[PDB]
């Protein structure tokens, strides 16, 4: 997570789907304490389920969204462990390199 | 000092996973605006991952547990 | 936390080859607001 | 018709497709400014602990009015007075941070 | 081409492990020193802008003039690792 | 300069104005210099007449009738320069009459609601959008009409298809399936065809008699003859094909609209789509429809003769109907009147889909404006096609021919979903029609080929997206004045001869006669010529028709020299070629480079500004020049005068020359004098070699001007500023910039100085709780203030010529949000030729400069001229394009004549011409030197010698006779410059037109040695003087394994850019002195682990017996 143009900021997908899945998590908890109607906590637990499977793997259920504007699937973990670059392939497929030039010959 | 010849992939217990964590995600805090600086016990934790302070390498590779009340499925295993 | 600049990533997109100044333009302008 | 004159924006993601929608992610074009973000703790303990000290040797009614006014929560000056009018707390204000700025 | 290495290709069973005594020979040949060598009395490598690669331009070529004598000895498993190590900075100092 | 110009064929009539395809047809497209009154409608005036009648009737309470009067533009906010500036868009407000009646009294007319801004097109045929100028190409596709395709699938019978477009229209297919069930197929829905002709009323008695008589196939029609006895009832069953769920009790519902309404329409009443199944079938075809309004059961104009037709096929013949995808006469082209009306329909029932929901919210009678009408769906629907459609980009005007062929380019890739990247084989090739249509040389190397080309000089667009051919009628055997431009499809209709056929004023000489029928090369006689072409450049774009001698040029390579005058860069000493064809100075006349007198008359004032003259009629005009502006892809673009004040002109004459025009000429390049022979492995494969004297004499100069720009936005931290006092800069390095922080104009500015000087607050925010009372305490707006200046990237800049400042108080700008001003900075650069950088001829001989040789050490003839240029021969027999080397020798006459020469496409230079101009050359290179008191030199009898040995001359003779055969031959004796010994054969030299091309030397070098880092990924990237790496990819690292670079492979990957432990490591272990370690662990490696460890999979790295190894440095 960073800080971009002063005032702005620019975030891995991850981080959100992270926050979501603590978000689920703690209402669970705190609906245990607080009295446990059973179809409220079903609710929570399907929510729970449904916020693992998002930070592990999208599109294998419908995606989660960011905001009602970029509704492009969040990176999940499985997302950057194949694909275009992921950690896979981006290795064998080639990098930068720093000590290096062209020219014309 | 000792040369790596083989790697294994398993499935990982959650005693595992807890044993190469270094402390709980508590909260779903990342960073607040008004310090952009570490919220309580959040995503980004100092304790928990390492100095963001100088270097950034000891905090990209220690991680963090989360502890669910619920059990959830790996969806790779079902899906 | 961390600090990042605009200008100068944007100025290494456009050497970087990726496309013309005029997309990487659009670009930086759905950046700054809509 | 118009947009007019006279801390609040929404996140945009770090992988994006940018250029003529290719397999570039957005964060791969960001290069950095620097990585010890020094005079943060070394000030902040300076600047802290050199703020107790004028802020106490003055009338503790004095300091404190704008220590935590302008400090701790909010601001204001049509309601920063515990109970005086509006022209003394602007009078005192100032003759306070007067003789905290340069004692005679 | 490079001086002899006809003559460096037909000392090695392998290519490859020519390219890894030459690496190995240039490493100690600059780390320890640079008076490890085994070829320093008269005509060794040189330069121009004066005559100076008696002390320290291109530890590489070193290695292949030094290897193109019988001087130096290669192969698999001739000494232990550890003791090689303690008794190269032992013998020889500049550090 | 005298010119002499070759051959001599009458053409007849001169190019079409070369912009009109973009001029005329936007011109079309809106009627805006007509009033609303005139009648013709087709383009935007149509697209309101479609969409207009808006009937909302009953759905609970009803009566919107808004319907469509007038519409105008009038005036453009800005002018175009202006436009340019500030970033605007060159528009007109598009603002048109309403009213609105009601089911009761009254009908409220408003009169102007702007409902979106509209562009323009400038007279040169451009647009401008984002403050940069911006081309339209044109497009194809298959025309809309009526079509019959041998079976794909099945081997022996036909299918038909009715296809319409726009999309807004369905396709049909009719494929007669075995056993005779005519099926038809609809949005895959198939069925007997009959279903549908009774719901046209047509009883199956009269669907055999008169229609089917010919054929018994017929049979296969009436086989359903229970569902066809009944004609209404036979429209709700076909409703039932459709299951949605609809009620069967509608009755003319779906049927409305491939009845009348908006699905298979053309343009216009008239020609738009009915000439594309009148001229295939049937006779006329109605109404742009297969309509009835007026009493509620239908009639067809169209299936009755399309199945007709698919009988006329499937037996005998009428002609012998089939009909083919690529001619074009079945293929449309579309131009830009037309894609910005299609998008501004679209556009405008984006509007029509909110008047509807506005008719509902709406109150009783206060409606007439904005509670109907709002700009968004038009002008975002407008604002996307020109911004970013497919078909809309950067303006290629390197020169100004580079402009006219990129307005004057047809693309296959439509935004539509025409033709994609996959499909190639027949989509590119070239078909008969093309002939006088489409260039077969123009399409450009690599993926494109076939997809992107330009159409022939002469081909022009009708009303109707077709290209159409000029030919002239032959009256038996006797040619006429008389052209005609004929369609595709029309032109197969007749005989047509060939250019070059021989005449006596208006007669056929040879019986023997060269003539096309349809596509077929055919050999005739006089009488049965029916038409003949126009000239022989009616064959090929414009660019390719300024390739002298192409007719001895492979059409490989001379694809390459018509692709590169495209690429040709303004020279500040820009030359007309020696040997033209004719069209380059027509092609600087339509390209609006240059500036000609508008009458007769004087000139009163010459300014390098502006020119001013006094015409006839009275009037005293003032021309100003465009003075030293920058193009888009950085070549300088000026005009420079070339009148005097008191010199007398006539109407069309030239009073100042374009950016690339010599004196009214199309100058690309420069004549230099070349030799061409091997040398000392200089000019290897495709090499060249220079004289210093083209630096020297600073032919092969261009000049280049770069555009630097920052902004001064404003921030969290607190506004930023265009200010000098910078803080951590040293006196020296401000010394150049003004008071406010702006770099001087006129200074020479190099790699890492400031341009404009900017400083923003520090980052991190405003600490309200401490600092906000330390801003009170210390004197305010004593905070800290960091540098954030413009500086010359690596590359290079030049010397300021230019500055612009757009400040706060805003004079007429659109300011971004947060946007406080901009400030531009122009720099130039006087570009020499320099080795590395890129020439080529007109006829497609590529080659970067490899070696300035000093003029001392270089070939030169006897008098002690020194050559130009030297090009190895091994360029020319591969690469079989011979016109260069007639240029040459044409070349080699006009040098010692003092004359340039026109040789016209096809009809061209002969070698007796070419020769006896040569021996009128040399008693001139020679018949002077006898006179000066010079005989021959026992150095060109010594070449004399070996020359008759090989049989260059024939022996006996005299030096003189020989060295006059061995000219002829274009060929000259040849001292190499080094040792004053005579080449040992003689070697051909003389003028050829060669040009400098945008691949200069500055875009290209970079070297990296270390520098910025991106963060998700940790390899390099350029920034604030430093360049980035290239890239290595997998196939370079297939090629280290292919070796045994396993250390430098891991480099490649490891402390290259990746592993940051690693290169910080591996860099300060070089300024040690020390060698680089390896790893350690690589950072692929660690990472690989965590991140799979972010899912729960415990992967473990073992030691040889499976042990525990912990990677991660304890």
């Amino acid at each position: 997570m960073v800080q971009v143009d002063g005032g702005r900021f620019a975030t891995s997908d991850l981080n959100d789907l992270y926050r979501r899945l603590i978000n689920r998590n703690n209402r669970l908890k705190k609906l245990l304490a607080q009295g446990a109607p059973e179809i409220i906590i079903r609710n929570e637990k399907r929510m729970l389920q449904e916020a693992v499977d998002a930070l592990l793997d999208n599109g294998r259920r419908g995606a989660p969204v960011t905001n009602p504007g970029s509704d492009r699937p969040l990176r999940s973990l499985t997302d950057i462990l194949s694909g275009k670059q992921g950690r896979f392939r981006q290795n064998l497929l080639g990098k930068r390199v720093d000590y290096s030039g062209r020219s014309v010959i | 000092k000792k040369e790596v010849r083989k790697v294994r992939i398993a499935l990982a217990s959650p005693e595992k996973i807890r044993s190469w964590s270094y402390g709980e995600v508590e909260k779903p805090e990342t960073i607040n605006y008004r310090t952009l600086k570490p919220e309580r016990d959040g995503l980004f934790d100092e304790r928990i991952f390492g100095p963001i302070k100088d270097k950034s390498i000891v905090r990209r590779y220690r991680m963090g547990h989360i502890e669910l009340a619920t059990p959830a499925a790996h969806i790779w295993f079902v899906k | 936390m961390r600090t990042v600049s605009v200008e100068a990533i944007v100025e290494a997109l456009v050497a970087e080859g990726a496309l013309r100044p005029e997309e990487i333009a659009d670009f930086v302008e759905r950046i700054t607001t809509l | 018709g118009r947009e007019p004159t006279y801390i609040a924006q929404e996140p945009v993601s770090l992988e994006t497709p940018i250029g003529d929608e290719k397999d570039s992610f957005y964060g791969d074009f960001i290069p950095d400014e620097h990585l010890p973000s020094p005079v943060d703790a070394a000030t902040q303990s300076l600047l802290s602990e050199e703020l107790e000290k004028a802020l106490s040797k003055l009338s503790e009614r004095e300091a404190m009015v704008l220590k935590l006014r302008k400090g701790l929560i909010d601001g204001e000056e049509v309601g920063a007075f515990f109970g005086v009018t509006r022209e003394r707390i602007r009078q005192i204000e100032n003759k306070a941070l007067r003789k905290l700025k340069y004692h005679e | 081409a490079e001086p002899g290495i006809d003559k460096l290709f037909g000392m090695v069973d392998s290519k490859y492990r020519l390219t890894v005594v030459v690496a190995k020979r240039a490493q100690q040949l600059l780390r320890h020193g640079f008076k490890n060598t085994v070829l320093e009395p008269e005509e060794r490598p040189k330069m121009q802008t004066l005559e100076g690669l008696f002390d320290d331009p291109n530890a590489v070529t070193w290695a292949m003039k030094e290897l193109l004598t019988g001087r130096l000895v290669f192969g698999e498993n001739l000494v232990p690792e550890d003791r090689l190590q303690k008794e190269m900075e032992r013998l020889y100092p500049v550090e | 300069m005298e010119i002499k110009r070759f051959g001599r064929i009458r053409e007849v009539i001169p190019l079409p104005p070369l912009t009109e395809i973009q001029v005329e047809s936007y011109r079309r497209a809106l009627q805006a210099d007509v009033p609303p009154e005139k009648r013709e409608n087709v383009g935007i005036q149509a697209a309101f007449r479609e969409t207009f009648p808006i009937e909302e009737e009953d759905k609970g309470k009803g009566g919107l009738v808004l319907d469509f009067l007038e519409y105008r533009l009038g005036e453009p906010p800005f002018p175009q320069d202006e436009c340019r500036e500030k970033d605007l868009t060159y528009q007109a407000p598009l603002y048109a009459r309403l009213q609105l009646i009601h089911k009761d009294t009254g009908l409220i007319k408003e009169d102007e609601v702007f409902l979106g801004h509209i562009p323009l097109m400038t007279e040169d045929g451009s647009f401008i959008i984002n403050g940069a100028d911006r081309v339209i190409v044109s497009q194809i596709h298959r025309s809309p009409g009526v079509y019959f395709t041998p079976d794909p699938a099945r081997p022996g019978r036909y299918i038909a298809s009715i296809i319409p477009l726009p999309k807004r229209g369905p396709w049909i297919d009719l494929e007669v399936e075995p056993n005779g069930v005519v099926s038809m197929k609809v949005n895959k829905r198939k069925f007997p065809l009959v279903l549908l002709l009774r719901v046209l009323g047509y009883d199956q008695e009269t669907l055999a008699r008169e229609l089917g008589a010919y054929g018994e196939l017929v049979q296969g029609l009436m086989d359903e003859s229970v569902f066809a006895m009944r004609p209404e009832e036979a429209l709700i069953r076909l409703f039932t094909l459709l299951r949605p769920g609809d009620p069967p009790k509608r009755d003319k519902a779906v049927a409305y609209v491939y009845g009348l309404i908006a699905d298979p329409r053309r343009y216009d009443l008239g020609e738009a789509g009915r000439y594309k199944a009148e001229e295939k079938l049937g006779i006329r075809l109605s109404g742009r429809t297969l309509a009835r309004f007026e009493d509620g059961e239908f009639k067809d104009e169209v299936f009755l003769p399309t199945l007709r037709y698919l009988f006329a096929l499937t037996a005998g013949v009428p002609g012998h109907e089939v009909d083919d995808i690529d001619h074009l006469g079945n293929r449309r082209i579309r131009t830009v009147g037309e894609l910005m009306t299609d998008q501004f329909r679209v556009g405008l029932a984006r509007l029509a889909r909110g008047v509807r929901e506005r008719m509902l919210m709406g109150s009783e009678d206060s409606l007439t404006p904005a509670k109907l009408v709002n700009s968004r769906p038009l002008e975002a629907a407008i604002r996307e096609f020109f911004s970013r459609s497919q078909l809309s980009q950067f303006k290629d005007e390197t020169n100004p021919l580079s402009s006219l062929r990129h307005k004057r380019r047809i693309s296959a890739l439509g935004p539509g979903g025409l033709t994609r990247e996959r499909a190639g084989f027949d989509v590119r090739d070239v078909h008969r029609t093309h002939y006088g249509r489409i260039c077969p040389v123009e399409t450009p190397e690599g993926a494109n080929i076939g997809l992107i080309t330009s159409l022939a000089a002469y081909a022009r667009v009708d009303e109707l997206g077709f290209i159409r051919t000029p030919y002239r009628r032959v009256v038996g055997g006797v040619v006429t004045d008389e052209v005609v431009y004929m369609t595709a499809t029309e032109e197969d209709r007749y005989t047509i001869a060939q250019a070059n056929t021989p005449l006596e004023g208006n007669r056929i000489a040879a019986e023997r006669v060269v003539a096309r029928r349809k596509g077929e090369p055919v050999i005739v006689s006089p009488e049965e010529v029916e038409f003949m072409d126009v000239s022989p450049k009616q064959v090929f774009s414009v660019n390719t028709n300024l390739i002298p001698f192409l007719e001895h040029d492979d059409a490989n390579r001379a694809l390459m020299g018509s692709n590169m005058q495209t690429q040709a860069v303004p020279l500040i000493r820009a030359q007309a070629p020696v040997v033209m064809t004719g069209l380059e100075e027509r092609v600087v006349r339509d390209s609006l480079a240059a500036l000609y007198a508008e009458e007769d008359g004087e000139v009163a004032k010459v300014d390098g500004n502006r020119i001013v003259v006094r015409y006839e009629d009275g009037r005293l005009v003032e021309y100003p020049l465009r003075r030293f502006y920058r193009s888009n892809q950085g070549t300088a673009l000026d005009q420079r005068p070339r009148v005097v004040v008191g010199q007398r002109v006539r109407k069309g004459d030239l009073l100042a020359d374009g950016p690339a025009s010599e004196n009214g000429f199309l100058a690309l390049g420069q004549n230099v004098l070349v030799a061409i022979m091997p040398f000392d492995g200089y000019n290897f494969e495709d090499a060249i070699v220079i004289s210093e004297e083209l630096l020297k004499r600073d032919f092969y100069t261009s000049i280049h001007i770069e555009r630097y720009e920052i902004e001064a936005r404003d921030t969290k931290l607190g506004p930023e500023r265009i200010t000098r006092d910078i803080p951590h800069l040293s006196e020296a390095a401000l010394r150049d910039l003004d008071e406010e922080g702006v770099v001087r104009i006129g200074a020479e500015v190099k790699p890492g100085d400031i341009l404009v000087g900017r400083t923003s607050f520090k980052g991190e925010s405003e600490p309200t709780p401490e600092e906000r009372l330390l801003r009170s305490i210390f004197g305010e707006k004593a905070r800290d203030v960091k540098d954030t200046s413009l500086r010359v990237p690596p590359g290079e800049g030049g010397i300021v010529v230019r500055t612009v400042r757009l400040r706060r108080g805003d004079p007429g700008v659109e300011l971004k949000p947060g946007v406080r001003e901009v400030v531009r900075v122009y720099v130039a650069q006087k570009r020499k030729l320099q080795v590395g950088d890129k020439l080529a001829n007109r006829h497609g001989n590529k080659g970067v400069v490899a070696k300035i040789l000093p003029v001392e050490d270089m070939p030169h003839l006897p008098d002690g001229t020194p050559v130009d240029v030297i090009l190895n021969p091994l360029g020319v027999p591969s690469r079989m394009n011979l016109g260069q080397i007639l240029e040459t020798h044409l070349g080699l006459a006009g040098y010692f004549l003092g004359q340039r020469y026109i040789s016209p496409i096809f009809d061209g230079a002969k070698e007796p011409e070419i020769k006896e101009l040569l021996a009128q050359a040399f008693e001139v290179y020679f018949g002077k030197r006898k006179g000066e008191g010079f005989g021959v030199d026992k150095r060109e009898v010594e070449v004399l010698r070996r020359a008759e040995k090989l049989g260059l001359v024939t022996p006996g003779k005299t030096p003189e006779e020989q060295l006059k055969e061995l000219f002829l031959q274009g060929k000259v004796v040849l001292y190499d410059g080094r040792t004053g010994e005579p080449i040992e054969g003689p070697i051909v030299v003389g003028q050829m037109f060669i040009m400098k091309l945008y691949h200069m030397v500055e875009d290209k070098m970079h070297a990296r040695s270390t520098g910025p880092y991106s963060l998700i990924t940790q390899q390099p990237l350029g920034g604030k003087a430093q360049f980035g790496g290239q890239r290595f990819g997998e196939m370079e690292v297939w090629a280290l394994e292919a070796y045994g670079a396993a250390h430098t492979l891991q480099e490649m990957l490891t402390l290259k850019s990746d592993d940051i432990e690693g290169r910080n490591a591996a860099y300060e272990a070089i300024i040690k002195g020390e060698d680089v370690p390896e790893p350690s662990v690589p950072e692929s490696f660690r990472v690989l682990v965590k991140e799979l460890q972010a899912l729960a999979l415990d992967v473990q790295t073992l030691d040889e017996k499976d042990n525990p190894v912990d990677i991660f440095e304890g």
